[PDB]
Formats: C-alpha cells, sequence, structure tokens
RNA sequence: GGCACCUCGAUGUCGGCUCGUCGCAUCCUGGGGCUGUAGUCGGUCCCAAGGGUUGGGCUGUUCGCCCAUUAAAGCGGCACG
RNA sequence: GAUAAACGCUGAAAGCAUCUAAGUGUGAAGCCCACCUCAAGAUGAGAUUUCCCAUUUCUUUAAGAAAGUAAGACCCCUGAG
C-alpha cells in the first residue's frame, strides 16, 4: 500500500474504486501500485 | 465440587520417598453435616450450606437450633456455601469426610489474613524512605500527594490504614497425605490464616 | 394574591397508560412519554405539585434507531478514578439491559431536582411484549404524536 | 438492466414455489431457499422465465442484477453443481482424505486438517490433486479459500497451493 | 395560563394558537386568567368557545 | 522571540529525592501491506497506549561524552508536576 | 464473543472487471467475559432458612397514648487468634 491524501492511477491498467469511505486504486499487473487514500 | 473446612494447626516437615525434604502445614478437619440445599426454582441458584465445628448448646439461640435440628445435628460454628458443585449427589443431612481429597494434588485454598494494627505507609507498600543522612529530615513518610493543577488530591493515594484482615486464596497447590482415621490434610507450602482460624479448600479452578 | 387554582397534594388523581415502541425512534417516544409523565395534558398542571401519570412502556428491544447510531451513539460514564473513562456501550443495550436505554433517554430529559426524581419512579419500562401490572388495570394510548 | 433483462431458462426436473419472499427452487439435488427483495416480479411459463419488476430500483439499476444472477445460480446450482480445482507444488506435500478430513503436509511440524459441512464434499484423485463439489456457489469458493489459505503460493520458486488457471508473478530472485 | 389553556384546548383538537387566532378572528376577546379559569372550571363553557372558534377560522 | 491584561498590604528559581498521572507524532513485545524481500537479517508505511523501559565514572548541573548490560534503554503535558 | 489495519467469497449499477450498496466470513499483548477482591445507604434500600404471637383509660378509635413482657440484644467482669 501507498497511503497519501492524493491519489492517481499510475499505470493503464490502474482502476479507481471506491469501497467505504475511502478511495482504492487497484491494478492487477503490479503491487506496487495499490494506493488507497488516507 | 470437592469442598471442605477445617481448623489451621501448625508447619512441620515430611520426607518423600526419595530423600526430598519437603514444608507442609497440617489442616485439620472433623466431619460435617450438609444444612441446606439451594434450588433454582426456589433461591435462584444452586448450592450447599456447610458446618465445621460443634457448640456448645449454652452458646446459641432458638432460630439456629430450629435451622439446624432438620438435620439433627448439635448446633454449629461456621456455615459457608458452595457453588458449580454437582448438586444432585446429595441430601439434607449427609456428611463430607476426608476422603474427597485424596491425592487431589490442585487445590485453592483460602482462609483470614493476620492482622497487624495501625500501620505505616511503608509495612504496607514497600514504598522506600528517604536518605537518612545527608542533613536530610525525610526519613519516613509516604512522599507527595500529587500535582497542583487540580487543586484537590487524586483518588488511590496510598498511606496509613490498619493492615490485614481481609481474605485471600493460593491457587495450584499439592497434597501430600489424608489420615482418614485423624481427619487431616497435608498440603505443601504456606497457608495464610492465624492458628485455630477457619479455612477452605476446593478443587482447583484453572484446571 | 387573587383567585388562581393551585392543586393541592391528594386532590390529584393518576391514571396508567401503556405505550408500545415498536418501531419507534428512540427520541420522539421518549419526548411524549416525559411530556406525559410530568403531568402536561391535564388542565390541572401545577408546576410544583406532582400531578403526574404512570407509563409503563412495553417491546423495548424493538425501538429504532435512524441510520447510524447502531454502532456510534456511544454512552460513557466515569468512576471518580483516575484513567476511569469507561465508555462501555455503544446502541448494543438493545440487545442487553434494554431498560438502561430509555431510563436514561428518558432521566435526561426531566428536571434535575427531587421533584424531578419522584416523577421519574412512575416509570415502568420491559424489554418484553407484557406486563405483569395487570392488578391496576392500565389502558393503551397511540401515536400520532 | 443488461444483465437484469436476460432469460431464466429452467432446467428439467424444476419445482419452484412463493410462500413469502420464500422463493424456494427445488431439483435432482437442490432445495433451496434464497431471500429476494420486495420489488420483484417473478416470471410464468415452464421452463421460460425472466424477471420483470417495478424499475426505480436503488439508484434505477441495481438490485435488478444481482437477483437475476442469484436466481441463476440457485437454477445452474440445482441443475449440476460446481468446483473448485487445486493444485499442489512444493516437493513433498500431499493430501489424503477418509471423509469429512482433509490432512495436509505442506511443511509444518504438524499436519493440519479441514473439516467439512454437510453440502460439500472432496474428490482427491492424487496427492497433488484436489477437487471441491457441492450446490451453492458461495460455499464451494468460501471452502476452497480457506484450504488455499492455509499456505498461499510464493513468487521465488513457486511451492504453495494454487487454482489451476491462476497466474502467479515469479520475482527471479538471484542466489545469495 | 398558556400552559393551562394548552392542556385544555388540545384535548379538543385545537392547538394553542389556532385556538387564539380563531378566537381573535371571531371578535372575542377574552383574558387569559379567564380563559384559564374556565379551562379548569366550567368544562362545558370552554368546549362552547372552542366550538365558536373552531366555527370562526373554518371559514 | 513579540505584547504588557495578571499578581509589589511580598504569587520562592535550577537540578536531585519520595510519589505519581496522562497524550501518542511508538523505543520493546503484538497484527499487518510493499520491497532493489533467496535464508538468517533488514528498509518503509499502517493498526495498536496493555504492560515495561539499568547500573556506574566526570561536572552545581540540566544537556552531554564514556564503561559494562539488556527485549528496549522513547518523546512530551501536569506553575519547564 | 464482538472489532482495528489487512485478506477474502458471492454479486451488480458499468453484458466485462470488481470484498459492498443488498447478502456472507477470517483477523491483534488492544474492547467485553474468563482469574482475585469490595459491594443492597443499588433510599429501584434485593432473596432464602429458622424463631417469638396480644393489658389500661380514652385522645376518640386514628398508621391514638401509656405500662409490663416473648425471641433477642446490651450494660458489667476474665481475656486475645
Ligand atoms: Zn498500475
Amino acid at each position: 500500500m501507498k497511503v497519501r491524501p492524493s491519489v492517481k492511477p499510475m499505470c493503464e491498467h490502474c482502476k479507481v474504486i471506491r469501497r467505504k469511505g475511502r478511495v482504492m486504486v487497484i491494478c492487477p499487473a503490479n503491487p506496487k501500485h495499490k494506493q488507497r487514500q488516507g | 465440587t470437592k469442598g471442605i473446612l477445617g481448623k489451621k494447626v501448625g508447619m512441620t516437615q515430611i520426607f518423600t520417598e526419595s530423600g526430598e525434604l519437603i514444608p507442609v502445614t497440617v489442616v485439620e478437619a472433623t466431619p460435617n453435616v450438609v444444612l441446606q440445599v439451594k434450588t433454582v426454582e426456589t433461591d435462584g441458584y444452586e448450592a450447599i450450606q456447610v458446618g465445621y465445628q460443634d457448640k456448645r448448646e449454652v452458646l446459641s439461640n432458638k432460630p439456629a437450633k430450629g435451622h439446624v435440628a432438620k438435620a439433627n445435628t448439635a448446633p454449629k460454628r461456621f456455615i459457608k456455601e458452595f457453588k458449580n458443585v454437582e448438586l444432585g449427589e446429595y441430601e439434607v443431612g449427609k456428611e463430607i469426610k476426608v476422603d474427597v481429597f485424596q491425592a487431589g494434588d490442585v487445590v485453592d485454598v483460602t482462609g483470614t489474613t493476620k492482622g497487624k494494627g495501625f500501620q505505616g505507609a511503608i509495612k504496607r507498600h514497600g514504598q522506600s524512605r528517604g536518605p537518612m543522612s545527608h542533613g536530610s529530615r525525610y526519613h519516613r513518610r509516604p512522599g507527595s500527594m500529587g500535582p497542583v493543577a487540580p487543586n484537590r488530591v487524586f483518588k488511590n493515594k496510598r498511606l496509613a490504614g490498619r493492615m490485614g484482615g481481609d481474605r485471600v486464596t493460593i491457587q495450584n497447590l499439592e497434597v501430600v497425605k489424608v489420615d482418614v482415621e485423624r481427619n487431616v490434610i497435608l498440603i505443601k507450602g504456606n497457608i495464610p490464616g492465624a492458628k485455630k482460624s477457619l479455612i477452605t479448600i476446593k478443587s482447583a479452578v484453572k484446571a | 394574591m387573587r383567585t388562581t387554582y393551585m392543586a393541592k397534594a391528594g386532590e390529584v388523581e393518576r391514571k396508567w397508560y401503556v405505550v408500545d415502541a415498536t418501531d419507534v425512534p428512540l427520541g420522539r417516544l421518549s419526548a411524549v412519554v416525559a411530556s406525559v409523565l410530568r403531568g402536561k395534558n391535564k388542565p390541572t398542571f401545577t408546576p410544583h405539585v406532582d400531578t403526574g401519570d404512570f407509563v409503563i412502556v412495553i417491546n423495548a428491544d424493538k425501538v429504532k434507531l435512524t441510520g447510524k447510531k447502531a454502532t456510534d451513539k456511544i454512552y460513557y460514564r466515569h468512576s471518580m478514578y483516575p484513567g476511569g473513562l469507561k465508555s462501555v456501550t455503544a446502541g448494543e443495550l438493545r440487545d442487553k439491559n434494554s431498560r438502561r436505554l430509555i431510563e436514561t433517554s428518558v432521566k435526561g430529559m426531566l428536571p434535575k431536582n427531587t421533584l424531578g426524581r419522584k416523577q421519574f419512579t412512575k416509570l415502568n419500562v420491559y424489554g418484553g411484549a407484557e406486563h405483569p401490572h395487570a392488578a391496576q388495570q392500565p389502558e393503551v394510548l397511540d401515536i400520532t404524536n | 438492466s443488461r444483465i437484469g433483462n436476460k432469460v431464466v431458462v429452467l432446467p428439467a426436473g424444476v419445482e419452484i414455489k412463493q410462500d413469502g419472499n420464500n422463493i424456494t427452487v427445488k431439483g435432482p439435488k437442490g432445495e433451496l431457499t434464497r431471500e429476494f427483495s420486495s420489488d420483484i416480479k417473478m416470471n410464468i411459463e415452464g421452463n421460460e422465465v425472466t424477471f420483470t419488476r417495478p424499475n426505480d430500483s436503488k439508484e434505477m439499476k441495481t438490485i435488478h442484477g444481482t437477483t437475476r444472477a442469484n436466481f441463476n445460480n440457485m437454477v445452474v446450482g440445482v441443475s449440476e453443481g460446481f468446483q473448485k480445482a487445486l493444485e499442489l507444488i512444493g516437493v513433498g506435500y500431499r493430501a489424503q482424505v477418509q471423509g469429512n478430513k482433509l490432512t495436509l503436509n505442506v511443511g509444518y511440524s504438524h499436519p493440519v486438517e479441514m473439516t467439512a459441512p454437510e453440502g460439500v464434499t472432496f474428490e482427491v484423485p492424487a496427492n497433488t490433486q484436489v477437487i471441491v463439489k457441492g450446490i451453492n456457489k458461495e460455499v464451494v469458493g468460501e471452502l476452497a479459500a480457506n484450504i488455499r489459505g492455509v499456505r498461499p503460493p510464493e513468487p521465488y520458486k513457486g511451492k504453495g497451493i494454487r487454482y489451476v488457471g491462476e497466474f502467479v508473478r515469479r520475482k527471479e530472485g538471484k542466489t545469495g | 395560563w398558556i400552559a393551562r389553556i394548552n392542556a385544555a384546548a388540545r384535548m379538543n383538537g385545537l392547538s394553542y394558537s389556532k385556538l387564539m387566532h380563531g378566537l381573535k378572528l371571531a371578535e372575542i376577546d377574552i383574558n387569559r386568567k379567564m380563559l384559564a379559569d374556565l379551562a379548569v372550571n366550567d368544562a362545558a363553557a370552554f368546549t362552547a368557545l372552542a366550538e365558536q372558534a373552531k366555527d370562526a377560522l373554518s371559514k
């Protein structure tokens, strides 16, 4: 995980998804991309 | 479950079968009549009243001799209860000899501590004195009472007040002998109480 | 001095009512109840005589909490010792000790003196579905309030 | 809802009733009972079914999808049932079963077991494959998860448990 | 007196506003003190007034 | 550091002693995600305040340097308690 | 037993993917039980077993006043576990 205030997709495959009162970023290709806004 | 009261005689030693001295105290006992059976449908729980010693007759009153005589005994001195015991299995006026603790080997004695009167704030908490020389004048006192901001004294600041006289239990002690012909148990270790006090022994709680 | 009706002690007659709590938010049920208890709705109101009624609350488990407050309205207490702040409960008391709920959410909305205490022991709250007080023939209230 | 507007083509041997919200589905093996939202207009016509519903769902489009997907799940489950196949690498790993026990030897000191509820069984071909079969999709999935949860793979040599078609990246870490 | 008019009146389906409003509309001008006294004692008369007021703002 | 509202019919400073207590922006133990993580070690970030957190040499000392241990030798508030 | 970070299962709005809105789980020295003690002045003053059962005038018959007792308790004396 990378937990940052600002969150951006870094690959082309990355997607922006809300799961709870939070904002994920999931990328099946690489794992270094899981970003969760906090 | 397995519960017995009794006196407290003292302490001596005993060799085991392998040449090893063992400190041992002498919990004495006598037979003792179950006095009343408290049930769910009547008293909200399940328990058993017992009593370990014999009064004279001058030293009781009609309530006591009317509350005992439903089991036909001389009026007793102590009366206690027990819980978590498999009730069943019992009757009004039975007995509980020392048999129940053959080599139970795990047991939790309780009792009442000694008594030590008004005591300082060092014999009760292990608080340390202040420098007894180098010109000081703070030998044997209880320290400060806290900070300034709150304009009061917090709860649970500890200082002088009667020491000892409240019950306490020890856990996981063994048993060494059961001399049914004289009703005496022998356990390992130190047990609390003054001589001739009242003691109770039940099976372990921590399995 | 002139003529205005001032209720005496015993001339006031109290009644008995039974109120349900099936799917009602905590606040409003408590509000109606608290208004009934203090003696209002009786034109014989007097602000130092205890002209109240007797309330009996049923089904205190099925009371409704809107939105969250199922897991957020955190009650509290303090034991007057250092670090004693025990926030133990939540909106879980609906399950257990459901009497505690209304017996605070109303023992708040009353005054804070003796009158406001002897005016509280007329409460009887039951999480269950039937009361033992048929000895006194209580009636029913409705709620479009 | 393009997912809440497909067909429910019942197979052979299918009984479907309605008692309250409870729409049970029975057939050759299935006797399942689920719940369904109170805004669902079921259909008719032996084996040709759809789901008309009074729309304006949560956001005009939500409940439809889950509801029709779940009913199609019911149907497919009662008809045949499902599978989840597992492999095993990590030289020295085996698995043996006698009914509702699955011992596992995957390198720990002591062999790990696994119980089983009723609606599921295990069909062990050899020491390197397992196959779960059952009725529900959820339960099959959960048990397969719990089983993989004992030792998921490792991206260096390839040990651990995998699904069959599951992919695992390999970080070619040097040897010292 | 206001709280007492509240209690009594509300029983007749007249909120403690609409009663006063209708009364000051049908041109009836009783003083609150007398209204409180009536509400406590002469229930028949109070109900008569409440009826007239109900009629009044009904127009 | 700034201002000068507060106390001049008197509101006593630093360290050390006895005694604690609270916050977490966490030092150890506990649960986790990523790695330029083969293993043993590690780096960073996240959840977490339950308990624990050493003896001595030198200066009035806070501060600090050093010796010897340890799971670790935390940072701060409470009239710089 | 219920949860935190994290990990899922099943599933759509978005014919796919996707832990979530409906459904359904795992998960920490931390939360609540488990262990030890105090505790009905808990004026919402709890429960159980046993014991003791009736004079005089009238204030006026009322939750009246007064006197002698039962069960028991205390005073006084020998002491200390
Ligand atoms: Zn990416």
